[PDB]
């Protein structure tokens, strides 16, 4: 057996390798009481994590301890470490090889700090941390393509070549779920809906899951809107009230196209991967319009692969077939291909272990985990 | 007897006393003292008055008295009363020595803090208790439902209190006092039938219309069905015979004294009512709590024991959800689901959550405020004691 | 202000009087037409003198129903109008041999007629209310108290 | 001359551009009587607003048609208009173009229908819908600042730098002087005093802005009035009665900086300004922070300045010169730099016309305002 997980930032999955889909999956989140004042003859935790937080959110503060990809609070992670340990998967951690995961152009002690307190705290054999979109190019029978993730807090697109990484034209966005979430939370203010609390995040977080999608033709869809309610929808609080949603279902999407409607300054979700395959080698970008795979949950609106499709051939020389690639596992890929990997017929050696680690330090994994 | 933690419910209208694992009140008695009177009233040898006269003591003599309340609106009003109050408890009610024991008190969630220093104080440095505890009385109402959320509204004789708790959580910025209760109602009633031409001033007679509202009152359904059945028939008119033998006809008054719960500006108070003042709180929670404070709307006290009180505030929070949340829209008022609860103990609820709180803390000898901390930290022992 | 709206209707629906009353396992057109072929026979028995025959012939079918208001008052006419031509003789030998469910109808059609003294002689309707009450007692308008709306 | 009205959340402000001060200022309050005993013929009516509603208090039953900033009430905010027209400015509105004022992240619906009602009510010739933040940056002399405002019912930060507003950095707080109102009504309920009607709550906010005060380090200041009564203080009450009020006099303002104090789940004012410049470009960051403008009558409280400084200096970086700038005109400098604003010469071809409204409908506004 191994053991492993998309240690993500808003949504922690994980399960053994060799399993179809991860057997565990949650918010990653501590959640903490809000208010000083209890029934003093009842029990209360000192702190609450994943579906447990999530369904006492009235109460509590809630807090993911990764933003943007970066663990930010160390003491949240090792309790939601020890959650999916302990909890969720409930093992003994002492005896599983383990497979972890981050970003590409991430902070180097992010890959330090979850190296020490795996082997320091949770006292494993073995782990492995790898790039979440070299992973989420496993899962689809697959050595050449690029890959767009975006998860919850990160978007990076990752161009591979018959199973070598280009680091040169691999590129990272700070726009996902997190970003598309507050903007969402923003523009139903200008419906006279308020939504304030770290628990109502939770409750438009809802919203945009269920209700929006990616517009093909934004300029015409928001005239559509204007001139017809035909295109609004309802969602129902958590209290029994109704709340209309319109044009606003989109407008939200449409801010990975459009960066500077939260003010970012920075090029569309379609420019990065066309910006990343011009950047590629001058013969090995020669498939990748036609071999562009989609991954993690931001990828899972209705309409987002369709819209790629219209901006990337709208960029691109028409002398050569342009598609698109969005399997339905889209936003479990990323562990789909940690759980191929560590089930690889070669990979069983490939591992950061304590023979090395007791030496080496957490200094270690920057020596083969890319 | 037993070696138990005390439970006293010193409230404003009645004390109710007994000890941790009590399923009721050992004793519950008027919270009153009383004064030798005499009034050009009848007088016989077969009894005989002390200067001080107190709780069962003075209800049953009570016209011989100059009666006296040492509490109003939740707040001990007169200390020198309410001293002869609990020495009447401790000594001739109970039959105990205080020295060393523990005893858990109540009260309101907005009180003056001078009335919990002075009354830890009092525990502490006439009666020798060895600690207490003060309970917010709502909170206690919510431990005899065996109940860890739901908004709880405890309607006594001093005042209207909301406390709502969410999965054991107290949520202390939600908490409100309406300042109607029992006493407001009585005196709303004397006001009633001195428009028929009665009259109740002596001191004494405010224990008979209370007694008289506590048989006759209820709370109207539907306002204008009562006022039809007040105006066309006969049918409301009822009669009631005084401790002198004087019998009074009521009518209107029945529902249109306790309407002052439902419409405090008949008693001129500006507040929203019961139903409005419970709707306006849960309103308030967070969205995600809601459902769960209108699905456990808990009544307590005694004046929320008006025949039909649990019908009117169901039905006119449905009618305040269905003007202010759906805008008059029927569509979906099927779908708003409200749960008052209206248990038959309710009454005696802060007594009875009083005992099961005091029985959860007696082996945990430091939640109590001590009196060998007491006397190191004077008030700011109190501290313990929640925000 | 909220005291006004009435939320019962819409969230508590009371009972229908056909959640108390078995529904009628006839068409409208159906006793429209039994109806029909009675009121004549009705008719008939009066020219011929036999005004007692014509009720028992009249009263051995009744119409009911909210959607058959036309016919349960054409059926009303020729009922007063038989009431009206049996002599008050005969009203005691006639009544006794009546069963309790032929006295139960008489008994609810007297108060049909006694509800519109513009078009009905409650003169007749009194007089047959005086002797059928005499000679079944009280409890065949006990049966009118509690009967079928409809009828 | 144009007319320039600051439509307060509790205080309505009113005058001519080109003069240095309001008018009229006056409670945004329709008031109603609380009893139907009457004298007849005797001047007696069915509403009394702003002056009247105030001196008849103790007999009405007092309202505010806007809470949190947006128009809970079109039928008496209407009165309130009227008011200001017909009866202490003395003109005819249909005259005079008016600019009003709005706060940033409103309802879109309240912004239409206030331009609505004064095209179809009061006839205006021209109207403008300025954002409060932008006005009190343009009666301060400056093009660079971060604009902390704070009115009756809202507080809201605008980073605005060389004319040009960072729309995605602006913050938003539903607690200002109503909130500090309310939790000053209840936290006076433990010195035994009881404020319950609408009329006591305007006593409270009389208590409020002649004793309150900012504490520049509270558990000093809490420690403080724990050891003497050199920190109490005596209130006049209308019936000759005396209060005294201690330590109520600062942990009322201390909930601007701990809005947790009524169970509000948010950064204080801050935290709240700190997280806006921070969230503006690098290069902008430098400078806003020597240009803190204050604004409204909630940032009028004695010892405000001086602590929002040693509070936004142990946020930001110890090499930054940080300035709070904060006029003794502060509670009008949002209806001041409004008569700036409708007194330019450039900002007369960009107010919305009668004309343009007939041709467009109330939904111009967006196209027209910021
Ligand atoms: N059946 C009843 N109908 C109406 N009123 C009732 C009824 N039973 C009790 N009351 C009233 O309830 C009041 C006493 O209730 P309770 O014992 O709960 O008050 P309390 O605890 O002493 O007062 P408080 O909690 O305000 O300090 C009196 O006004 C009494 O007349
Ligand atoms: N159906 C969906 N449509 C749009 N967004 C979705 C959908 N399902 C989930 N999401 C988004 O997925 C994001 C999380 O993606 P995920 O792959 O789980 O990120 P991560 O694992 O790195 O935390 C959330 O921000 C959520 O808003
Ligand atoms: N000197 C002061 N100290 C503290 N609070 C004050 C002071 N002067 C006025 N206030 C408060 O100012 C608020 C009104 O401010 P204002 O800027 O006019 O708000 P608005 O424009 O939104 O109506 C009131 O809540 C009042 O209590
Ligand atoms: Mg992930
Ligand atoms: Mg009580
Ligand atoms: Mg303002």
């Amino acid at each position: 057996t191994a053991l492993v997980c998309d240690n993500g930032s808003g949504l922690v999955k994980a399960g053994f390798a060799g399993d179809d889909a991860p057997r565990a999956v949650f918010p990653s989140i501590v959640g903490r009481p809000r208010h000083q004042g209890v029934m003093v003859g009842m029990g209360q935790k000192d702190s609450y994590v994943g579906d447990e937080a999530q369904s006492k959110r009235g109460i509590l503060t809630l807090k993911y301890p990764i933003e943007h990809g970066i663990i930010t609070n160390w003491d949240d992670m090792e309790k939601i470490w020890h959650h999916t340990f302990y909890n969720e998967l409930r093992v003994a951690p002492e005896e599983h090889p383990t497979l972890l995961t981050e970003a590409p152009l991430n902070p180097k002690a992010n890959r330090e700090k979850m190296t020490q307190i795996m082997f320091e705290t949770f006292n494993v054999p073995a782990m492995y941390v790898a790039i979440q979109a070299v992973l989420s190019l496993y899962a689809s029978g697959r050595t050449t393509g690029i890959v767009l993730d975006s998860g919850d807090g990160v978007t990076h697109n990752v161009p591979i070549y018959e199973g070598y990484a280009l680091p040169h034209a691999i590129m990272r966005l700070d726009l996902a779920g997190r970003d598309l979430t507050d903007y969402l939370m923003k523009i139903l203010t200008e419906r006279g809906y308020s939504f304030v609390t770290t628990a109502e995040r939770e409750i438009v977080r809802d919203i945009k899951e269920k209700l929006c999608y990616v517009a093909l033709d934004f300029e015409n869809e928001m005239a559509t809107a204007a001139s017809s309610s035909s295109l609004e929808k309802s969602y129902e609080l958590p209290d029994g009230q109704v709340i209309t949603i319109g044009n606003e279902r989109f407008r939200c999407p449409e801010t990975l196209f459009q960066p500077s409607f939260i003010g970012m300054e920075s090029a569309g979700i379609h420019e990065t991967t066309y910006n990343s395959i011009m950047k590629c080698d001058i013969d090995i970008r020669k498939d990748l319009y036609a071999n562009n795979v989609m991954s993690g949950g931001t990828t899972m609106y209705p309409g987002i692969a369709d819209r790629m499709q219209k901006e990337i051939t709208a960029l691109a020389p028409s002398t050569m077939k342009i598609k698109i690639i969005a399997p339905p596992e889209r936003k479990y890929s990323v562990w789909i291909g940690g759980s191929i990997l560590a089930s690889l017929s070669t990979f069983q050696q490939m591992w950061i272990t304590k023979q090395e680690y007791d030496e080496a330090g957490p200094s270690i994994v920057h020596r083969k985990c890319f | 007897m037993e070696s138990a933690p005390i439970v006293l419910d010193n409230g404003t209208g009645f004390v109710k006393v007994g000890y941790a694992k009590d399923n009721f009140p050992r004793f519950q008695f008027p919270s009153i003292v009383g004064r030798p009177i005499l009034r050009a009233e009848e007088k016989t040898g077969n009894v005989q008055i002390k200067d001080v006269m107190v709780g069962d003591e003075a209800e049953a003599v009570r016209s011989l008295l100059q009666v006296k309340y040492p509490m109003e609106n939740g707040i001990i009003r007169d200390f020198e009363e309410m001293n002869q109050l609990w020495d009447y408890t401790f000594f001739e009610k109970l039959k105990i020595d205080p020295r060393g024991r523990k005893i858990l008190l109540t009260e309101p969630p907005m009180n003056p803090v001078a009335n919990r220093e002075k009354m830890c104080e009092t525990m502490f440095e006439r009666y020798g208790f060895g600690g207490v505890y003060v309970a917010i009385q709502a909170v206690l109402s919510l431990y005899a439902q065996g109940l860890s959320s739901g908004v709880v509204v405890d309607s006594g004789d001093g005042v209207t209190h909301i406390v709502p708790v969410y999965e054991s959580v107290v949520l202390n910025h939600l908490v409100g006092r309406l300042d109607v209760a029992g006493r407001d109602a009585t005196r709303y009633l004397i006001s009633l039938l001195l428009r028929k031409g009665y009259a109740f001033n002596r001191t004494a007679d405010f224990e008979t219309v209370r007694e008289m509202k506590e048989k006759l009152c209820y709370v109207s359904y539907d306002l204008e069905l009562d006022h039809k059945l007040s105006e066309e028939t006969t049918v409301l008119m009822r009669n009631y015979t005084l401790p002198d033998g004087r019998v009074i006809k009521v009518g209107s008054e029945r529902y249109e004294c306790p309407e002052c719960l439902f419409q405090p500006h008949l008693v001129g108070s500006e507040q929203p009512g019961l139903s409005e003042f419970i709707f306006d709180t849960i309103q308030a929670a967070d969205v995600d709590i809601r459902k769960y404070l209108y699905r456990a709307i808990v009544l307590s006290g005694g004046s929320s024991m008006y025949a039909g009180l649990p019908s009117r505030l169901e039905k006119e929070i449905k009618q305040l959800w269905f003007e202010r949340v759906l805008h008059g829209d029927p569509a979906r008022l099927p779908n708003f689901k409200v749960k008052i609860e209206d248990a038959p103990r309710r009454r005696h609820a802060v007594f009875i959550g009083g005992a099961v709180l005091a029985d959860i803390m007696a082996q945990n000898d430091h939640m109590w405020v001590s009196k060998a901390e007491w006397e190191e930290y004077g008030v700011r022992a109190l501290d313990k004691l929640g925000p | 202000t909220f005291r006004t709206l009435d939320v019962d209707s819409i969230t508590e629906p009371v009972l229908t009087e056909q959640d108390i009353f078995p529904i009628r396992n006839e068409t409208a057109e159906q006793v429209q037409a039994a109806v029909s072929q009675l009121i004549p026979q009705a008719r008939s028995a009066i020219q011929t003198g036999n005004a007692l025959q014509g009720l028992k012939t009249l009263l051995s079918y009744v119409p009911y129903g909210n959607d058959v208001q036309e016919v349960r008052t054409q059926y009303l006419n020729a009922f007063v109008d038989v009431l009206s031509n049996i002599r008050a003789a005969d009203i005691p030998a006639f009544v006794k041999e009546c069963s309790t469910e032929e006295i139960d109808n008489i008994v609810n059609f007297i108060y049909r007629g006694l509800a519109n003294p513009q078009a009905y002689n409650s003169s007749v309707l009194l007089n047959w209310h005086e002797k059928v009450v005499e000679i079944s007692g009280i409890g065949c308008i006990v049966r009118v108290l509690n009967s079928r709306p409809d009828l």
